[PDB]
RNA sequence: CAUCCGGUCGAUCCUGCCGGAGCGCGACGCUCUCCCCAAGGACGAAGCCAUGCAUGCCCGCUCACCCGGGACGCGGCGGACGGCUCAGGACAACGGUUGCACCCCCCGCGGCGGUCCCUGCUAGCCGGACACCGCUGGCAACCCGGCGCCAAGACGUGCGCGCACGGGCGCGCGCCCCGCGGGCGAGCAGCGUGACGCAGCGACGGCCCGCCCGGGCUUCCGGGGCAUCACCCGGUCGGCGCGGUCGCGGCGCGCCGAGGGCCCGACGCCUGGCGGAGAAUCAGGGUUCGACUCCGGAGAGCGGGCCUGCGAGACGGCCCGCAC
RNA sequence: GACCGCAGCAGGACUCCGGGGUCAGCAGCCUCUAGCGCGGGAGCGAACGCGGCUCAGGGAAGUCGGCAAGCCGGCUCCGUAACCUCGGGAAAAGGAGUGGCUCUGACGGCGCCGGGUCAGAACUGGAACGGACGCGGGGAUCCCGACUGUUUACUAGAAAC
């Protein structure tokens, strides 16, 4: 397998250790998942959001980021949550190339739709910055769940001077 | 929090950075996990913007094993120090000894900055990185220049 | 393994067909021969179907058996011709007191 | 004889002084042509070889030491210049190549690498059986 | 278990090495009336293998021109055990010491055994669908051609207690140190809240957690020679994110900062280099060898990849490159 | 533009001043200024020359010999041996890029102004970039002379001087 073994890496002093044996199945590595997010299904129907379960050591079952576009967010302040399909991947931060293919990454800042979260405007001015994001149908949030290992699209909502730090980049930079 | 040089914001993962927004009052702003073996933490390490996931006092790291000690020679690596322990080996053929030495790396946090020539304990921990497996806890700076003398402490 | 192409070539050794709708003129020695099917339905689900009782659903009667008098494999050394016991393919798929 | 059968003439592209590639697993990296068998030369005519013409070649310094400094019979499998078979199809092989064959036709090594032309196969059978593809 | 003596000369007294003398292991040679216990292709051939055998065992489901002896297959489990050889491999393998609050596991064993249902429902039992076979196919063999019925302790649909209960989430202790209990040495687990969601098994209801277990990393102290090898590494070395794995990790993949390690000999090179428990011979002090019992590591001509599974990169699994 | 070569002869004759554009350039290739259309013209596009251009496949096998053609080249950036009079070889050898656009950084003076040089990026061109022009083929040795220099104007430029 595409192993992940210490012997393959050089020693700290720069020694190149010859591997004692061949590569091992419990040290096996797998295909990095490139997640697919649909801006619109529109006329085409060939692609749908499908998830992959894979064989693992010990029989454990792993859900994967095969095709995930629908997304869930729980307002930290409210503790209530709403589920819809998120707009796309906006701030991978590791690479801007990943954003183009909408490859989802754990806790990568994304573009969030407000199809069921428009209800926030009914409460009086809760998170006015979120209120300005919710009516627009475009928000910022980090999908804080592991997509490749556990196939999860549930995520937190961005609130706090952390959202402002990201927003300063998200607005013109 | 308002600075815009770092490509990304860094926060304590255990506390939601969203938990506190306005009129902060009854919530705990910093997650601190008390370390094992009862080594005291200076209030300097409890207060600050230091996250340092590698640091045990704040961040998700816990010490699980022996607590060796050595002296700090290098602190250039980012947030990392190389401590040298000395082992005196008894050889039987000649009952005289050899002062073989080892340089081991750990993770320091800005909460306890180190001077040169200090006694720094390293805690057996989760394998942090390729060379990193230890973490600093107690620092005792020695006056002037401590040199070596091959002292194991 | 090498697999022969589906479209035919010039060989004479191997080929095989089926008649989707043989019409009239089924051959006396070939297609016409209508032969009974051996291994007659042996399950209660098949008993409520081809065997003969389709609308029964779960069967109150429970057991339907077309006796099989056939002997079993090798006999002539023993010469017990008189005991061709009339067993059935075992009846099954019923919730007996045991279930 | 060893080359057996009748070949319709196909356009001949490799003259003498040509280093055709060698695709055999015998390990001869490259073969330099010396002559083509059965060539009645006209005045000032370099002898030339088509696909499937037995040629005597000498292995170069790159090739294994044992086969060097000797004339070895070979059969050209691929010729770059397009050749017209009687079907009227015009076919051109990507790179000039040869396989070392016995006077009998037994190859020095079993494997033939890459494509083999159909004219080489009729004249020389062992190549035909071991050909990965007969294009 | 603390030792000699023949030899430089005309002699002597020496240093110094040569030689015997002791003892073990294998050759070899000369040879055997014994008897008993016994190593046995380790030795620059981990060279090639002709010829046989070396992981097989029970039919729940039998309807087979039988009998109470049951073929066969579907299935069930074992062939990841063993046996063998040490080729490769020099902070590795390896002995002991740590931890895994960075982690998987089949057998067995002690608990749990509520499982909403949107849909279809027969829920006191639903499907259609394959082998065996029956009939007729090829080839030089290998190899397995169709059709026709037909069952499962076979495979699949699905009933059932929204304190449903699959994970994984999102989110909720603290208040300068320390004690409390489901807690530890360590604030770790769990619960609650909110969103999903479809794991159970179930057509003869067994999922789950432990214990063991065998792994998988890992911490220290050890772990060949060579300086007619002195400066070396460039993911190299620290962070910062992320992917990936049973899993931590440069392990990978992005992003940065310039680090690492060295005369206590780094890096390099070589090894007719498997390490240890051990073995040899000796007062002590040593020296020498560790392939063979056992213990761990490797590897099945050679490199790669992959399946099946709870675990193998298995090789009397597979598939390719290369030889033969 | 009339001198001297029998002549109104693709020959030899000394300087003065020397615009723009690409470009390193008083280069090449175009151009303002300034001159000016030469021992004449039309057909016809045979052989054969003379001055170029290209060629499938292979390539020195041609030949006395790679003669001649051809290959290479500008720029930037790595990488650069043996030998050695340690100065060289060395442009050794061997690679990578180069276009047009959209832009961002370094330097003299804010109160407005200097100058285009270099880097660094995107985005795009049938998979193209020194796109014309100018513009090394390279390595292995051996033999003579050390070389910079001079030579038999009208057959020998060397190993000769």
């Amino acid at each position: 397998g595409i192993t992940h073994d210490k012997m393959y890496k050089r020693s700290k002093t720069g020694a190149v250790q010859g591997k004692w044996h061949k590569k091992r199945k419990y040290n096996l590595g797998r295909q990095p998942a490139n997640t697919k997010l649909i801006v619109k299904v529109t006329s085409k129907k060939n692609e749908g959001q499908k998830i992959s379960t894979i064989r693992c050591r010990g029989g454990n079952i792993k859900r994967r980021a095969l095709r995930l576009s629908h997304g869930s967010f729980a307002w930290g302040s409210a503790d209530i949550s709403h589920k819809a399909r998120i707009l796309q991947v906006v701030y991978n931060s590791t690479s801007n190339e990943l954003v183009r293919t909408n490859t989802l990454v754990k806790g990568c800042v994304v573009q969030i739709d407000s199809a069921p979260f428009k209800s926030a405007l009914s409460n009086d001015t809760l998170d006015k910055e979120i209120l300005d994001q919710i009516r627009g149908d475009h928000i910022l949030a980090r999908i804080s769940s592991r997509p490749g290992q556990v196939g999860t699209a549930d995520g937190y909502i961005l609130e706090g001077p952390e959202l402002l730090f990201y927003q300063k980049k998200l607005a013109p930079k | 929090a308002e600075n815009q040089h770092e490509r990304a914001y860094h926060k304590q993962s255990q506390i939601f950075q969203g938990r506190f927004l306005r009129k902060d009052n009854a919530r705990c702003l910093r997650f601190y996990k008390s370390i094992g073996m009862g080594y005291h933490t200076p209030i300097t390490a409890i207060n600050g913007t230091y996250i340092d996931k590698k640091c045990p006092f704040t961040g998700n790291v816990s010490i699980r094993g022996r607590i060796l000690r050595g002296v700090v020679h290098s602190a250039k690596m980012q947030r990392s120090i190389i401590v040298r322990r000395d082992y005196l080996h008894f050889v039987q053929k000649y009952k005289r000894y050899e002062r073989r030495h080892k340089h081991v790396a750990a993770h320091l946090s800005p909460c306890f900055r180190v001077k040169e020539g200090d006694i720094v304990t390293i805690g057996e921990c989760r394998p942090l990185s390729k060379t990193i497996r230890f973490n600093v806890i107690k620092v005792e700076p020695v006056s002037e220049a401590a040199k070596k003398r091959f002292s194991p402490f | 393994k090498s697999i022969r192409g589906c479209i035919v070539g010039p060989d004479l050794h191997a080929l095989s067909v089926v008649l989707v709708d043989a019409g009239d003129k089924t051959l006396p020695g070939l297609t016409d021969v209508v032969v009974p099917k051996r291994l007659v339905p042996k399950r209660a689900s098949k008993i409520r179907r081809l065997f003969g009782l389709p609308t029964t659903k779960v069967d109150p009667k429970d057991q339907m058996l077309v006796c099989e008098l056939i002997k079993e494999l090798g006999h002539e050394v023993t010469l017990k011709n008189g005991e061709k016991k009339l067993k059935y393919p075992k009846v099954q798929r019923v919730v007996t007191d045991e279930k | 004889s060893g080359g057996i059968g009748n070949k319709f003439r196909i356009s001949c592209g490799l003259p003498v002084g040509a280093v055709i590639n060698c695709a055999d697993n015998s390990g001869a990296k490259s073969l330099n042509m010396i002559a083509v068998k059965n060539w009645k030369g006209h005045l000032n005519r370099f002898p030339k070889a088509s696909v499937g013409d037995m040629v005597l070649i000498t292995v170069g310094r790159d090739g294994k030491p044992e086969l060097r400094r000797k004339v070895t019979p070979a059969v050209v499998v691929r010729q770059r210049k397009v050749w017209r078979r009687k079907d009227g199809v015009w076919i051109y092989f990507q790179d000039n190549a040869g396989v070392i064959i016995n006077p009998k036709g037994e190859l020095k090594g079993s494997s033939i690498t890459g494509p083999v032309a159909k004219e080489a196969a009729d004249r020389w059978p062992k190549i035909s059986t071991t050909a990965e593809c007969v294009h």
